[PDB]
């Protein structure tokens, strides 16, 4: 509505972690979620 | 850290009247899609606050259809169509959106009637009490409107604060009007050692405080 | 770790895992800093 | 009606903890946030913090962060507010809010909790009469009281004649002072019953298992 947001507000990825024999952290930064109109304007490609 | 500011801070309202309460905000939640994330609510005296509206524009299911938000950008307004005595008790406003909700300082509603001065009577400390060593005096305001007033005693014309307390009561149901008490709590010597003691009452009713005196001797 | 606040107890002793970076220990075995250091197995300068 | 049930009230020493219950009743608390308040009657109703049962999300106001920690019980549908390093500024009373039927516009409150932070301990009420003194003291209608003091917690049973007496009947709030409560009452009847008729005050603690019985 008004005062966008677009931020994140719950967290379904998962119930609890117990054991992390691994962990790694980005820098920080600002994603726009903001919805768009007409075509699709980012493309992601991602080989693992 | 929202700031609000809720106008009227009270207002007096006969039955079949109607009831009217603003909020101001410091952030503008007013939305395009004809919400507004602001709740309101009432607060029965000795109940917990029950929600009124949601989203100002929406009333909340199984609220009495009187109840009716209203408002934009910054200024938002509640109107009962006509206000009944269990609407008593204490409209608080209620800010939504996805950052630490904040809550205003609440308007108070009363039920209006004919103006009257609070009758001022003061009972002497108990035989049974000053064997004991203590001493209380109590002083009883009956049948004053509006709500608010104010007590303070006097021992041989000089002010006293410590030992006082003071306990109002709800609107009375039948003659709609306030009560409450006030005590003045003091041991043996120091009633002993004074004479005169005093009651005034100060209500918006009257200009000059309502004044009660007794002796000490006269118990 | 060797300057934290408090420790466990000997039998409630830590079992804390260590991974995903890197160890520089010319500063810990070389300074000259702890009463005692003993190695098994191994000596301390092949460790590096 | 969707209603929250909370503890009636709680007595905590200063830097002390407590921890207040809220019962979900008619839905699930795992699709509904909850929220607590603090309220005192010198400032009105305060908000403090909200917790998602599902999520796991917690935020606290700045007001009460490090104070408090707000869990929920899924098995019992129950929510959980835990009060620590209290002191006299927290003596509040505190409610749980919910069940916002599958949106982010409503909620649910209970009846709330009365937390008081004070080192008062169960003190049984000293009850004396107020009869009239001088005959001045007279008119149409006469004014009988009677006080309680020096009794913790609140409130105190008082009533007149056993309860047969009601018009005129008036009982006000208990006040809180040096860790004691102190109330009074007082009843107008006809002048053609005073001093005929005995008029008596019933002054009854169950906190502390005590009943005076003082005619006037």
């Amino acid at each position: 509505k008004n005062n966008k947001s677009w931020m994140e507000s719950e967290f379904r990825v998962y119930s609890s972690a117990n054991n992390c024999t691994f962990e790694y952290v980005s820098q920080p930064f600002l994603m726009d979620l903001e919805g768009k109109q007409g075509n699709f304007k980012n493309l992601r490609e991602f080989v693992f | 850290d929202v700031l609000m500011t809720q106008t009227p801070l009270s207002l007096p309202v006969s039955l079949g009247d109607q009831a009217s309460i603003s909020c101001r905000s410091s952030q503008s939640i007013v939305h395009s899609n004809g919400n507004t994330y602001l709740e309101w609510y009432l607060q029965k005296p000795g109940q917990s606050p029950k929600l009124l509206i949601y989203k100002v524009s929406n009333r909340f299911s199984g609220v009495p259809d009187r109840f009716s938000g209203s408002g934009s950008g910054t200024d938002f307004t509640l109107k009962i169509s006509r206000v009944e005595a269990e609407d008593l008790g204490v409209y608080y406003c209620f800010q939504g959106s996805h950052v630490p909700r904040t809550f205003g300082g609440g308007t108070k509603l009363e039920i209006k009637r004919a103006d009257a001065a609070p009758t001022v009577s003061i009972f002497p400390p108990s035989s049974e009490q000053l064997t004991s060593g203590g001493a209380s005096v109590v002083c009883f305001l009956n049948n004053f409107y509006p709500k608010d007033i104010n007590v303070k005693w006097k021992i041989d014309g000089s002010e006293r604060q410590n030992g006082v307390l003071n306990s109002w009561t709800d609107q009375d149901s039948k003659d709609s009007t306030y009560s409450m008490s006030s005590t003045l709590t003091l041991t043996k010597d120091e009633y002993e050692r004074h004479n005169s003691y005093t009651c005034e009452a100060t209500h918006k009713t009257s200009t000059s405080p309502i004044v009660k005196s007794f002796n000490r001797n006269e118990c | 770790v060797f300057n934290a606040t408090r420790f466990a107890s000997v039998y409630a002793w830590n079992r804390k895992r260590i991974s995903n970076c890197v160890a520089d220990y010319s500063v810990l075995y070389n300074s000259a800093s702890f009463s005692t250091f003993k190695c098994y197995g191994v000596s301390p300068t092949k460790l590096n | 009606e969707v209603q929250l049930l909370q503890s009636g009230a709680e007595l905590v020493r200063p830097g002390a903890l407590v921890k207040l219950s809220c019962k979900a009743s008619g839905f699930n608390i795992k699709d509904y946030y909850m929220h607590w308040v603090k309220q005192r009657p010198e400032q009105g109703l305060e908000w403090f913090g909200w917790i998602d049962p599902e999520n796991g999300n917690t935020i606290y106001d700045p007001k009460f962060q490090g104070k408090a920690s707000i869990t929920a019980d899924t098995s019992s549908n129950t929510a959980y507010l835990q009060l620590s390093s209290l002191t006299s500024e927290d003596t509040a009373v505190y409610y749980c809010a919910g069940s916002g039927n599958y949106e982010d516009a409503m909620d649910y409150w209970g009846q709330g909790t009365s937390v008081t932070v004070s080192s008062a301990k169960t003190t049984p009420p000293s009850v004396y009469p107020l009869a009239p003194g001088s005959a001045a003291q007279t008119n149409s209608m006469v004014t009988l009281g009677c006080l309680v003091k020096g009794y913790f917690p609140e409130p105190v049973t008082v009533t007149w004649n056993s309860g047969s007496l009601s018009s005129g009947v008036h009982t006000f709030p208990a006040v809180l002072q040096s860790d004691l409560y102190t109330l009074s009452s007082s009843v107008t009847v006809p002048s053609s019953t005073w001093p005929s008729e005995t008029v008596t005050c019933n002054v009854a603690h169950p906190a502390s298992s005590t009943k005076v019985d003082k005619k006037i």
